[PDB]
């Protein structure tokens, strides 16, 4: 189901988002 | 007053030399420099250590003696060295801002396309652009226009008599980088705010969607071989041991929510149960339900204000007086200008305290390499 | 501001001077250029803030009581002949943006 995979592509994208922000101490 | 000035400038040079030299050797002994993210900080310390060891000492001597006694050759060499180095740190701040900007707008695309060779090349452009922008003009404008305008015994940028060349290079060195950095960090602040609500609604949607649909979509994304996600899985799994630390530091109810979810994830592969667990914790901690979003957004606001104001309060008085002087020559009395030229080096002694010492891996290896224990 | 160099020169050790009625010469820059046929603008020696000097034999001394300099040369060679123009208000000015009234009048030192 296409809506579920693009949900995962957004949740995984944001997991890297906050992990990168943590690496900069910016969050 | 000469003793007071010599002491206060000498301590700032000792603090800068010790601050940056320790940063270079922190991650040489420590086997944690397998990070292209720290390459920009390692190169930033290379320019700021040059300023601390070579620039502050030769400027304080230039003011305390009221004279440049090392000859014209050492003036041009020092002027090229510290203008290229201060410019290199400025475009390493721009390089760091661009790196953080594309890691928050395109966290997957940028990281996958960024390799240690690419990051090292990016640093090379930050130093090559600084080199071409400043070194030719300072070292040879006395030959582009065949006359040494700089006063013998004085040491200033020799092309600043030009009224439009000064404006152009002040735009390329400060004004455009300041507007670009302010805009980029402004979009970083907004993107952090959007990441608050975004992650919160995603956390809601984990509850609505059955866990089997999430798992099957994880398999449907990890089966299609894509370099964007193959790197993401390795990065997610690598940071799992230090991601469960915040689970203990999470809210009381949220701790039970993670514990229940990982119970259902039992008997699942390591590349899929740990990958799924990171997503839930990321949206749980940074989702910002009621006040955590405000605390994190304000935390970013304070850090970004400190980072940026360390640029305006250090460089704007110098660049504003350069532009003002180009319009009214008899302005900004010399006492103001002198203090403003020294003030620029204050960034070199504070920069290690804004990017290196702000990291948890640093600030603890320092004590290991300074207490000999 | 007029920079009237009070040292005539033409001494076959010598002693130059430059009485320039200035307003603020404290924490500034006083010097001399030996403008000879070889170089239109040549460094000679400079007093400054802190009583520190820098030559290109000679000696240069300061006096802040009446905004004056004493280029007390010693055993000046024949090559020292030049037109020494006063150079105060150099003030090691960045981009000479405050006041370069330094030019003034030049002496005629003959050795
Ligand atoms: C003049 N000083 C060397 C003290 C500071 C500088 C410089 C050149 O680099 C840049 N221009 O303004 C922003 C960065």
């Amino acid at each position: 189901t296409p809506e579920n995979i693009r949900f995962v592509f957004a949740a995984v994208k944001d997991t890297i988002l906050q992990l990168n922000l943590k690496e900069y101490n910016l969050v | 007053q000469v003793a007071f000035i010599g002491i206060t400038t000498g301590l700032l040079s000792l603090a800068t030399v010790t601050g940056n030299l320790l940063v270079l050797i922190s991650f040489k002994v420590n086997t944690e420099l397998k990070t292209v993210n720290n390459y920009f900080l390692l190169s930033l310390a290379c320019a700021d250590l040059i300023i601390g060891t070579f620039s502050m000492n030769l400027y304080t001597t230039y003011l305390l003696m009221g004279h440049w006694a090392l000859g014209t050759l050492a003036c041009d060499l020092w002027l090229a060295l510290d203008y290229v180095a201060s410019n290199a740190s400025v475009m390493n701040l721009l390089l760091i801002s661009f790196d953080r900007y594309f890691s928050v707008t395109r966290p997957l695309s940028y990281r996958a396309k960024r390799t240690p060779r690419r990051a090292a090349l990016m640093i090379g452009l930050a130093w090559l652009v600084s080199f071409v922008l400043w070194a030719p003009a300072i070292l040879f404008w006395q030959y582009l226009v065949g006359e040494r305008t700089v006063l013998a015994g004085q040491c200033y940028i020799q092309f600043l008599s030009q009224p439009i060349i000064t404006f152009g290079t002040a735009m390329a060195a400060f004004y455009l980088p300041v507007t670009v950095m302010c805009t980029l960090y402004w979009r970083i602040y907004r993107e952090t705010k959007r990441a608050g609500e975004r992650l919160a609604k995603l956390l809601e949607k984990f509850e609505a969607l059955p866990l089997e649909d999430i798992v099957a979509a994880l398999k449907a994304l990890l089966a299609t071989n894509r370099p964007e996600i193959q790197l993401a899985v390795k990065t997610i799994v690598e940071n799992f041991p230090e991601i469960k630390k915040e689970a203990e530091k999470l809210t009381p109810e949220q701790k039970a929510k993670l514990a229940a979810l990982e119970a259902q994830l039992a008997d699942l592969p390591e590349e899929l149960r740990k990958v799924l667990l990171s997503m839930y914790l990321t949206g749980l901690l940074y989702g910002g339900s009621e006040e955590n979003r405000k605390r994190a957004i304000e935390k970013a606001a304070r850090t970004l204000s400190a980072i940026l104001l360390a640029f305006i309060l250090t460089w704007t008085p110098y660049n504003i007086m350069v532009l003002v002087s180009t319009f009214c020559k008899d302005c900004v009395p010399e006492t103001l200008w002198e203090l403003g030229y020294w003030l620029c080096y204050v960034n070199s002694t504070i920069n290690p305290m804004c990017y290196a010492l702000c990291n948890k891996a640093f600030r603890d290896t320092f004590r290991l390499l300074l207490l000999c224990r | 501001v007029q920079l009237q160099e009070s040292g005539g020169g033409l001494v076959q050790s010598l002693r130059l001077s430059c009485a320039a009625s200035g307003s603020i010469f404290y924490g500034y820059y006083m010097g001399w250029y030996r403008q000879a046929p070889g170089k239109e603008r040549e460094f000679v020696a400079t007093i400054n803030y802190g009583a520190s000097t820098n030559y290109a034999r000679f000696t240069i001394s300061r006096d802040n009581a009446k905004n004056t300099v004493y280029l007390q040369m010693n055993s000046l060679k024949p090559e020292d002949t030049a037109v020494y123009y006063c150079a105060v208000r150099r003030v090691y000015v960045y981009v000479q943006r405050y006041y370069h009234y330094y030019w003034g009048q030049g002496t005629q030192v003959t050795v």
